[PDB]
C-alpha cells in the first residue's frame, strides 16, 4: 500500500498497453523475401567475462565492509588492506600476463632480406 | 580549352572565400588531428611500404603516404603549374595517419595555389583561336559566312 | 490511498514526459554544434516530435523473422523497458521525496543496474545469425565490464558516508560535495557512465519496427537520464544549492503549504539543473568524438582504469584513517 | 581585343592565410596538476572536517 | 629490373580489338619510373583463343 | 660532372636524411608534465572547446519552398522552346540540337508547311535520358530551344516526363519574362 | 591480391588433348558433387536430377569440338562457372537464367509449320 | 584447419554501391576480396560511339566529386 | 578593426589592357 509496489506493477502496465496499441494498430502483412554452422572466436571475449566474475565477487566483498567502517577502526581497516592487495597481486598477474588481449596475426615480416 | 569566360564579379569573390576558409580549416583540424582518440584509430592502420607501394601501382595521397617524393604536377607539370609556386607534402610511415595528414596539408597548398591564380590572372581569349576545333561565338556566327558553316559542322 | 496513487502519476507523468522530450533536445543541440536548424516542423518551435513519431512507430509493421523465437524477441523489450525504468523510484527530489523510502537505496540502484545487460545478451539470442549473436556478444562484454567500475565508483563513495540510504548522503554532502574533493572520480564516472549505456562515444556493435524498436528507445533514454541521477545524487549535490536559510528569514514568517512549494521548488531545480547539465554533457561528448574498436575499450577499462581504481581503493581508506575520521552509521 | 571582362585588381589582393593557425593555449601542465591537487585537497579538508562533526553529533545523539 | 629502365610501377594494361587482322586483339602495357620520371608502353598481340603470359 | 648510368641530377635532396627519433630520455618534456596531458585528457578538452564555440554562432539553414538559394543565369533545369516577338515558334527544323545531344534525347521530325516556311511538325525531348549538358542550347544558331531555371517541375508518371512540341511551348511560354533576364546577362558571354 | 579465392585454379593451357579430358571429367565431378549445395543455395523449386541433367546437357552441348585451344578456352569459361555457381555470388535470378524452359509454359500458338510461322510472321 | 567465416560488406561505411566478402578469424581478417559491379554501366563502350565534344560528359559522370579533373585529364 | 569599416574590393581600379599579345 505505499507509493514503491504501485511502480512496480504499473510500468508494465505502461508496456503491455503500448505494444498492444501496436499489435492491435499496425499492418502484419508478411511474405518470404521481407522474412531473413559455427564461427570460432578469440580466447580474450570468452575471458573478459569469465574473469569478470571473481573481480565482481571483490567488489560486493567490500560492500559488508564500507557499512562497518568505524566500528572496526583500525583493525578492519588493516584486514581490509591485506585483502586489497592478495587481489592486487592476481591482478598484476593478469595484466603481466597480457590475458585480454585479441592480437594481430599478421606482422610486417620483420626478417631481413638475405642473400646467397 | 574552356567553355566560356568567367561571369562578372567572380574573381573578387574567390578570394573573400579564401580568406575565411583558411580559418575554416584550421577549426576542422583541431578535433582530429591531436584528438587521442582518432589518433589511436589511425597510427599503424594501412601501413604500406614504399616498395610494394610502386607494385601495387598506387599514388598520389597512397604514394605519397609512404614517402616517396612524387607528384604528377611537379614532376610531369602541365596546365600553368609551372608558373605557380606550392609546396608539397609527403608522409613517412605508409599509414592512414600521414596520409590523413598530407591532406589536411594539400588544402593548405590548394589555397596557396587559389590566392596565387588571383593575383595572377591575365586577359585575353579564353578558348583555343581557331574555329575548327572549338565554336566561333554567337556574336560571330549569326553575321559570319565562314563561322556558321565552322559552327554547323563542328556540332553535327 | 488517494494520495499515493495521485503522488506515482505525477511522478510518472514527468519522468516519462522528460525522456521523450530528452530526445528533441538532443537533436536540436546536435544540430547547433553542427551549424543547422534542428525539427521545427511538427510544433510551433518543433515540439512534440518525440510524440510525432511515438505515434507513427506505433503504427509501424512487426517483423518476426524465419529465425527467431517470437516471445523472447518481444518480451525482451519490455524486461529492459520495465528495469530501465523501476530505478525510477529511489532518486529523491528534496529530503526524503522518493517513491519509495527504503535505507538500502543504492543496493538496490546497482542490483536493478545489473538486470539491464540481459535485454541486450538476451536479444541477441532472437533472430539467431552468426553475427546475430558475436554482436551481442562484445555489446554484453563492454556492459559489464564498464558497470564493475560503475559499482567500484559507488562502493568508493559510500566509504565517506558508511549508509546505503540515498538521501542520507545528500544531507551528508551538505559540508561538500563529492566532485570538489574527488575530481577525478567524476571525470572516471563520467565515462563509465557513458560506456554503460553504450553511448556513440564508446559505441561498437551499432557500427526490428515499431514497439521492440520504441521500447529500447525509451530505455535507451531512460537509462541516460537515470545514470545522470545517479551522478547527480552521490557525486553532485543532490538536490542542493546553496544555503538558502537567510533568503527565507527575509521571506517568510511560519511554516504554510505555499514555503513548503517553494523549498520543493528550489530543491528540485538544483536536482534538475544538475541533470541537465549532465545530459547536456552526455550529448555535446556525442558530437565531437569518433568510436573505439572493441581492443581500445576492454584495454582502456581492464588494463588503465581499473589499475588506478585499485589505487583509488588503497588511498581513500588510508586518508580517512591518518586523520581519524571514519564515518559513522 | 579584351572588354568587360573579370580582370584582377591594379595591385592585386593581399594575401590570405594558409598556414596552420594552431597556437598553443593553456597553461603549462604542472599548473593544471598543482591547481588539481590544491581543489582536491581542499575538498579533502571540508570532507573529512565534516566527518569528524558528524562522528561528535553521533555521540551527542 | 635494368637500372637504366627501373619500371617499377604498373599503370594501366588493357587490349584493343584491331578486327581486320589476323591476331585480332593487341595488349598494351603502361609502365611508370618514379626513379627517372619516365613513362613506357608495351604492345604484344593475341588472337581470341590464344593467350597472352601474365605479369602478375 | 658525367653521371652513372642510371643517374641523372635527379641525386638525393641536400637533407633526405631522416633524423634519428628521440628516445625517451632525451626529451624536453618532464614525465609529471607529459603524464598531466595524458590523465587530464588535455586536447580533448581543447576540441571539445572547439565545438563548444560552435554552439554560440549562426547556423546556415536556409528554408527551400520560402527561401531559394543561388541562381547564375547560365543555370540549366527544364527545356523550353521560345517564340519570336510577334509570336512565331522559333524553331526552323535545323536538326543541331538532336546532333550535338550526348545522350540522343531529342527526335524530331520536320515538314515543309502551308507557307513554305520550315518548321517541325514533331519536336520532343525524352527527360529520362536528358542529362542538361546545354549542347542543345548552345548548338541552335536561332536561339530556340533554352534551359529555364526552373527544376521545381518533379512528377509522379514517366508520361509526364516525356516532353512533345506543344509542352515545351507552353513552357516557352511560360518562362519568357524569366528568359529574357537569362539571356540579358548570358548572350555576351555565349 | 596475392591469397586467391577458395574455388581458385591458376589458368593453365594443355598442349595435349588428353590432359585437358583429365580436367574436362575432373570438372564434371566438382559439377555433379555441387549440385545439391546448388539446391539448398538457390532456393529452387524442382529437385536435385534437374541440376544433374542441366550440367549434363550443358557438357553434350560442347563434346564434338575438335580444336584444343577452343577446347582450353570452354574449359576455363565453365571453371569459371563454377567458382561463380559454387561461392554464391551469382543470384537465384541468373542461376535461374540456366532454366528458360522449366519455369512456365510460355503460352499457346507454337509455330512450328511454314503456316503458323507465317501467320506471325514469325513474330 | 583454422576455418574462417564468410560475411560481406554489402551495398546497404561501404560508400554505396560496393560490395566486401571477407573472411574472418573472430577479429582477424585473413582473406578479403572486393566484388566491384554493381555500378560498372559500360561508358567506355559508349564513349567510342560518340564524338569527342559528345564524349565529354562521360568523365565527370565517373568520379563524381572530381569533375573539373576528370574533364581535364580527358581535354589535355 | 571592424567588418562595418571593411574596404570593399568591388571598388577598386582593376586590369586593363588595350590588346593581348600571344605569339603562335
Ligand atoms: C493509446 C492511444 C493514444 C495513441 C495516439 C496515437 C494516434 C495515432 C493515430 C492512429 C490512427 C489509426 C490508423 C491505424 C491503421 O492503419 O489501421 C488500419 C485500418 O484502417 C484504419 O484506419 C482503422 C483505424 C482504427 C482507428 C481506431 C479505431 C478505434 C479503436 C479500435 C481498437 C490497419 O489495418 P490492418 O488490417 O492492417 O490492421 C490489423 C491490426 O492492426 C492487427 O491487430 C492485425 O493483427 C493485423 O492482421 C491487421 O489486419
Ligand atoms: C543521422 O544521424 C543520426 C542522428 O542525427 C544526428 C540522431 O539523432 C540519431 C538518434 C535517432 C533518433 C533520436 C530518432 C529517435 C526515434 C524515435 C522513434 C523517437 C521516438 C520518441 C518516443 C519513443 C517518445 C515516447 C514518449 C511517450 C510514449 C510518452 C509516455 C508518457 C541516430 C541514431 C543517427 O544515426
Ligand atoms: C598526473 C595527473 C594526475 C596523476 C594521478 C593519476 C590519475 C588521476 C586522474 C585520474 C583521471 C583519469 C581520467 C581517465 C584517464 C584516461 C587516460 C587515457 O588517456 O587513456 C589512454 C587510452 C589509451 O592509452 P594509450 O594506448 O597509451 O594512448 C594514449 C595516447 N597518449 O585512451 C583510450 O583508450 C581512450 C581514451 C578515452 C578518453 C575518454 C573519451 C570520451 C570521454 C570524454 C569525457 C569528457 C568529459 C568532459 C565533460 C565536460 C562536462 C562539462
Ligand atoms: C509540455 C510543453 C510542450 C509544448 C508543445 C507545443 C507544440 C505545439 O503546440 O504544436 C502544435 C501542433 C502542431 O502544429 P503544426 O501545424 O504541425 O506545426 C507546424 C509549424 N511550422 C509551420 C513551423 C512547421 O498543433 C496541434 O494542434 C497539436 C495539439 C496537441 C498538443 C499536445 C501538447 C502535448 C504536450
Ligand atoms: C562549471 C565547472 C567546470 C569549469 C571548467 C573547468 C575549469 C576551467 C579549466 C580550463 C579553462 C582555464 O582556466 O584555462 C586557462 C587558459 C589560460 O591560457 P593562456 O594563458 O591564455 O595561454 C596563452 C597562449 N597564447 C600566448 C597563445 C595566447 O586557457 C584560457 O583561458 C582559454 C579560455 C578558457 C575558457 C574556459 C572554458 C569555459 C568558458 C566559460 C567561462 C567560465
Ligand atoms: C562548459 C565549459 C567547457 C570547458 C571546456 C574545456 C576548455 C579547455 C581549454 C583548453 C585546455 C588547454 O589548452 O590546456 C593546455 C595544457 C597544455 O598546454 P601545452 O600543450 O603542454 O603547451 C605548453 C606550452 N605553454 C603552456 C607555454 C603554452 O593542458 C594541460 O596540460 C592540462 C589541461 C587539462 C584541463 C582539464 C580541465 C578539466 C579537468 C577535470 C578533472
Ligand atoms: C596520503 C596523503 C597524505 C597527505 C597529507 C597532507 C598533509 C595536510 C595536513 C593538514 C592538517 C589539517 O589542517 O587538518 C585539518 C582538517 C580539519 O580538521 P578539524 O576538524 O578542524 O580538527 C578538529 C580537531 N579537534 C577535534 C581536536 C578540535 O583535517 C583534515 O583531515 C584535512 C587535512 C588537510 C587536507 C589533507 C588532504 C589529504 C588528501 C589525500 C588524497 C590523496
Ligand atoms: S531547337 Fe534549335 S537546334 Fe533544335 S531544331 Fe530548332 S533551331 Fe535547330
Ligand atoms: S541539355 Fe543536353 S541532353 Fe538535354 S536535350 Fe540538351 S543537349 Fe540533349
Amino acid at each position: 500500500m505505499n507509493t514503491f509496489i504501485i511502480f512496480i506493477i504499473l510500468i508494465p502496465i505502461v508496456g503491455f498497453a503500448l505494444l498492444a496499441v501496436n499489435i492491435l494498430l499496425a499492418v502484419y502483412k508478411p511474405y518470404n523475401e521481407k522474412l531473413g554452422t559455427r564461427l570460432a572466436f578469440n580466447a580474450a571475449f570468452i575471458l573478459v567475462a569469465i574473469l569478470f566474475l571473481p573481480f565482481d565477487l571483490e567488489i560486493s566483498t567490500l560492500l559488508p565492509y564500507v557499512m562497518s567502517i568505524y566500528l572496526v577502526s583500525n583493525y578492519g581497516f588493516t584486514i581490509v588492506l591485506l585483502f586489497l592487495l592478495i587481489l592486487i597481486i592476481g591482478f598484476v598477474y593478469e595484466i603481466n600476463t597480457n590475458a585480454l588481449k585479441i592480437n594481430k596475426h599478421n606482422k610486417p615480416n620483420t626478417d631481413s632480406l638475405i642473400y646467397k | 580549352g574552356v567553355s566560356q569566360d568567367l561571369p562578372a564579379g567572380l574573381l573578387d569573390d574567390i578570394y573573400m572565400w579564401a580568406t575565411q576558409f583558411g580559418d575554416r580549416l584550421d577549426e576542422i583540424e583541431e578535433l582530429l588531428t591531436d584528438n587521442r582518440i582518432w589518433k589511436l584509430r589511425t597510427v599503424n592502420i594501412g601501413t604500406v611500404t614504399a616498395q610494394d607501394a610502386l607494385n601495387l601501382g598506387l599514388s598520389g595521397p597512397m604514394l605519397r603516404g609512404s614517402g616517396i617524393p612524387f607528384d604528377i604536377r611537379k614532376n610531369a607539370p602541365y596546365d600553368a603549374y609551372d608558373k605557380v609556386d606550392f609546396d608539397v607534402p609527403v608522409g613517412m610511415n605508409g599509414d592512414c595517419y600521414d596520409r590523413y595528414l598530407i591532406r589536411m596539408a594539400e588544402f593548405r597548398q590548394s589555397l596557396r595555389i587559389i590566392e596565387q591564380c588571383c593575383n595572377d590572372m591575365p586577359a585575353g581569349a579564353v578558348k583555343v583561336e581557331d574555329f575548327k576545333i572549338n565554336s566561333p561565338p554567337r556574336n560571330l556566327m549569326k553575321e559570319d559566312m565562314e563561322a556558321l558553316i565552322h559552327h554547323f559542322l563542328l556540332y553535327t | 490511498m488517494i494520495i499515493n496513487i495521485v503522488e506515482i502519476l505525477i511522478f510518472l507523468v514527468c519522468v516519462l514526459f522528460s525522456v521523450a522530450y530528452l530526445t528533441v533536445a538532443e537533436r536540436k543541440t546536435l544540430a547547433y554544434m553542427q551549424r543547422r536548424l534542428g525539427p521545427n516542423f511538427v510544433g510551433y518551435y518543433g515540439l512534440l516530435q518525440a510524440f510525432a513519431d511515438a505515434v507513427k512507430l506505433l503504427l509501424k509493421e512487426i517483423v518476426l523473422p524465419k529465425e527467431s523465437n517470437y516471445i523472447i524477441l518481444v518480451i525482451s523489450p519490455l524486461i529492459t523497458l520495465i528495469t530501465a525504468l523501476i530505478g525510477w523510484v529511489v532518486i529523491p527530489l528534496g529530503p526524503g521525496i522518493t517513491l519509495g523510502e527504503l535505507n538500502l537505496g543504492i543496493l538496490f540502484s546497482l542490483a536493478i543496474g545489473s538486470l539491464g545487460v540481459f535485454g541486450s545478451l538476451l536479444s541477441g539470442w532472437s533472430s539467431n545469425s552468426k553475427y546475430s549473436l558475436l554482436g551481442s556478444i562484445r555489446s554484453t562484454a563492454q556492459l559489464i565490464s564498464y558497470e564493475l567500475i560503475l559499482t567500484s565508483i559507488f562502493i568508493i563513495i559510500i566509504m565517506f558516508v558508511s549508509s546505503l540510504n540515498i538521501t542520507t548522503i545528500i544531507e551528508t554532502q551538505r559540508v561538500v560535495w563529492y566532485c570538489i574533493p574527488l575530481l577525478p572520480l567524476l571525470l572516471i564516472f563520467f565515462i563509465a557512465s557513458v560506456a554503460e549505456t553504450a553511448r556513440p562515444p564508446f559505441d561498437l556493435t551499432e557500427s526490428y519496427s515499431g514497439s521492440p524498436f520504441v521500447f529500447f528507445f525509451l530505455a535507451e533514454y531512460s537509462n541516460i537520464i537515470l545514470i545522470s541521477a545517479f551522478n547527480g545524487y552521490l557525486l553532485l549535490g543532490g538536490y542542493l544549492s546553496f544555503n538558502y536559510s537567510y533568503l527565507f528569514n527575509i521571506l517568510f514568517n511560519d511554516y504554510s503549504y505555499v514555503s513548503f512549494l517553494f523549498e520543493g521548488l528550489i530543491n528540485s531545480s538544483a536536482y534538475a539543473i544538475k541533470l541537465v547539465f549532465l545530459m547536456f554533457s552526455f550529448i555535446w561528448v556525442r558530437a565531437a568524438f569518433p568510436r573505439f574498436t572493441y581492443d581500445n575499450l576492454i584495454n582502456f577499462c581492464w588494463i588503465i582504469l581499473l589499475p588506478l581504481l585499485f589505487g583509488i581503493f588503497l588511498i581513500i581508506p588510508s586518508t580517512l584513517y591518518i586523520f581519524d575520521s571514519f564515518p559513522t552509521l | 581585343p579584351s572588354v568587360g571582362q573579370d580582370l584582377p585588381p591594379v595591385g592585386g589582393y593581399e594575401p590570405v592565410q594558409w598556414r596552420r593557425n594552431l597556437p598553443a593555449r593553456g597553461f603549462r601542465p604542472l599548473v593544471y596538476l598543482a591547481a588539481l591537487c590544491g581543489i582536491c585537497g581542499y575538498g579533502f579538508y571540508r570532507a573529512l572536517g565534516g566527518i569528524q562533526e558528524r562522528r561528535e553529533l553521533k555521540r551527542e545523539k | 629490373d635494368n637500372t637504366s629502365t627501373q619500371y617499377k610501377s604498373i599503370i594501366d594494361i588493357t587490349a584493343v580489338d584491331y578486327p581486320s587482322r589476323e591476331n585480332r586483339f593487341e595488349v598494351v602495357y603502361n609502365f611508370l619510373s618514379v626513379r627517372h620520371n619516365s613513362r613506357i608502353r608495351l604492345k604484344t598481340y593475341a588472337t581470341e583463343v590464344t593467350p597472352v603470359p601474365s605479369i602478375t | 660532372n658525367i653521371y652513372a648510368g642510371g643517374s641523372a641530377a635527379a641525386a638525393p635532396p641536400a637533407g633526405f636524411r631522416i633524423h634519428r627519433p628521440a628516445t625517451w630520455e632525451e626529451s624536453e618534456e618532464g614525465a609529471l608534465s607529459k603524464a598531466t596531458k595524458y590523465f587530464l585528457l588535455a586536447e580533448m578538452f581543447r576540441g571539445l572547446y572547439v565545438v563548444l564555440e560552435q554552439f554560440f554562432r549562426a547556423p546556415y539553414t536556409i528554408y527551400y519552398p520560402f527561401e531559394k538559394g543561388p541562381v547564375s543565369p547560365r543555370f540549366r533545369g527544364e527545356h523550353a522552346l521560345r517564340r519570336y516577338p510577334s509570336g512565331e515558334e522559333r524553331c526552323i527544323a535545323c536538326k543541331l540540337c538532336e546532333a550535338i545531344c550526348p545522350a540522343l534525347a531529342i527526335t524530331i521530325d520536320a515538314e515543309e508547311r502551308i507557307d513554305g516556311s520550315r518548321r517541325t511538325t514533331k519536336y520532343d525531348i525524352d527527360m529520362t535520358k536528358c542529362i542538361y549538358c546545354g549542347y542543345c542550347q548552345e548548338s541552335c544558331p536561332v536561339d530556340a530551344i533554352v534551359e529555364t531555371p526552373n527544376v521545381e517541375y518533379a512528377t509522379e508518371t514517366r508520361e509526364e516526363l516525356l516532353y512533345n512540341k506543344e509542352k515545351l511551348l507552353a513552357n516557352g511560354d511560360k518562362w519568357e519574362l524569366e528568359l529574357q533576364y537569362a539571356l540579358d546577362a548570358d548572350a555576351p558571354y555565349r | 591480391a596475392i591469397i586467391a579465392t577458395a574455388f581458385a585454379e591458376t589458368v593453365k593451357f594443355s598442349g595435349s588433348k588428353q590432359e585437358l579430358q583429365k580436367r574436362t571429367l575432373a570438372l564434371y565431378r566438382q559439377f555433379l558433387r555441387g549440385a545439391p549445395t546448388f539446391a539448398d543455395l538457390y532456393e529452387v523449386q524442382f529437385s536435385i536430377p534437374t541440376i544433374r541433367t542441366k550440367i549434363r546437357q550443358e557438357f553434350e552441348r560442347h563434346r564434338f569440338v575438335d580444336d584444343l585451344s577452343i577446347q582450353n578456352v570452354l574449359y576455363a569459361k565453365g571453371h569459371m562457372e563454377y567458382q561463380e555457381c559454387i561461392n554464391a555470388w551469382k543470384q537465384q535470378a541468373q542461376f535461374l537464367k540456366y532454366f528458360p524452359e522449366e519455369d512456365d509454359i510460355q503460352g499457346r500458338h507454337q509455330p512450328s509449320n511454314f503456316v503458323d510461322k507465317f501467320l506471325k510472321n514469325r513474330a | 584447419r583454422i576455418r574462417a567465416f564468410t560475411i560481406n560488406f554489402g551495398p546497404q561505411a561501404a560508400h554505396g554501391v560496393l560490395r566486401l566478402i571477407l573472411e574472418l578469424s573472430g577479429e582477424e581478417i585473413i582473406r578479403s576480396d572486393p566484388h566491384v559491379g554493381l555500378l560498372h554501366r559500360g561508358t567506355e563502350k559508349l564513349i567510342e560511339y560518340k564524338t569527342y565534344m559528345q564524349a565529354l560528359p562521360y568523365f565527370d559522370r565517373l568520379d563524381y566529386v572530381s569533375m573539373m579533373t576528370n574533364e581535364q585529364v580527358f581535354s589535355l | 578593426p571592424s567588418w562595418e569599416n571593411i574596404k570593399d574590393i568591388r571598388l577598386d581600379p582593376k586590369v586593363h589592357v588595350d590588346e593581348v599579345y600571344e605569339p603562335i
